[PDB]
């Protein structure tokens, strides 16, 4: 997860 | 005047094509024409009356595509048109308007975290590059008071950045300006009165709700009244003489809640809340669409 947007990157 | 606070894009699970626009005189919520592309991490502007999405990426089950895109939607027509692409994809990118003109700073490229800036030219419709910033900055803060460009924290590709740098369009030059108190990437940065705020963000562990803000004359940063949720990739806006905070991360939950800051009392109020919660929207303000 990216923490600073709450996107998942894979 | 029938201004409404627009938000364009931003992620829940997946990268979103949303329109939908605020009026804080009656507290409703339309939904327009859907963005051709769905973008998250981009950046809404206005000039001439037109809204402005820049950048951006398509965060989808199937791809991860960075946006050089710039896309124009027209209240009267609740249409949107595409315009001159930017020379790079930015995602995450910050966007301030001086004079007509659209400055598109920093952003990532797939792993690339970019120093580069470009600036628009509407009626041209053309793309140039201009000066890089000191700092490469993606999540980065812009905004632009007294005709001045400021890029605010972000991340470099190593740190979490309290820095902050100003552009100076007549000699197309950055300087360093006073670093903020508190290390941010992802945070809303806007321009209220004379002074840039810097709300919520990402310190490198928590998401955060403290406000600071930046008097020009004095150079100095100064804590406000914190907003009641911790937030990063918030969307951020002015409207009135009051800030609008719209969704963001809190780190458990993708939030809905719209808060409101009023200087002259220094606090915040939660006004509305969004159809859906979301991060990295695209906010902007302008006409009501008819």
């Amino acid at each position: 997860l990216d923490e600073e947007t709450g996107e998942f990157l894979p | 005047v029938g201004r409404l606070i627009y938000t364009a894009g931003g992620y829940f699970r997946q990268s979103l094509s949303y329109l939908e626009a605020y009026n804080p005189s009656n507290g409703s919520w339309l939904r327009l024409a859907d963005l051709q592309v769905p973008r998250s991490g981009l950046a809404g502007c206005v000039v001439g009356g037109l809204l402005y999405a820049v950048g951006g990426r398509n965060n989808s089950p199937d791809g991860n595509t960075d946006s050089s895109a710039l896309d124009c939607y027209n209240p009267m027509t609740n249409q949107w048109s595409p315009c001159a692409s930017m020379s790079v994809p930015r995602n995450r990118i910050g966007v301030g308007v001086i004079d007509g003109h659209i400055y598109a700073v920093g952003g990532s490229h797939g792993c690339i975290h970019h120093s580069s800036v470009e600036r628009y030219e509407p009626e041209r419709d053309e793309w140039h590059l201009v000066a890089p910033m000191l700092t490469r900055r993606i999540g980065v803060g812009v905004a632009v008071l007294n005709r001045l460009l400021y890029a605010v924290g972000g991340f470099d590709g190593t740190n979490r950045l309290n820095s902050a740098e100003c552009y100076y369009p007549e000699r197309n030059e950055w300087r360093m300006i006073t670093p903020m108190n508190t290390i941010r990437s992802g945070a809303g940065v806007c321009v209220l009165h004379n002074c840039i705020y810097a709300a919520g963000g990402y310190d490198g562990q928590d998401q955060l709700n403290s406000v600071e803000r930046y008097d020009v004359e004095t150079e100095t940063w100064t804590f406000v009244a914190p907003m009641r949720h911790h937030r990063s990739a918030l969307g951020i806006t002015v409207h009135q003489g009051k800030i609008y905070v719209l969704g963001g991360y809190d780190g458990h939950t993708f939030l809905d809640s719209v808060e409101c800051y009023d200087p002259d009392s220094d606090t915040w109020s939660e006004v509305t809340r969004m159809t859906s919660g979301r991060s990295g929207v695209g906010v902007a303000v302008t006409m009501e669409p008819c």
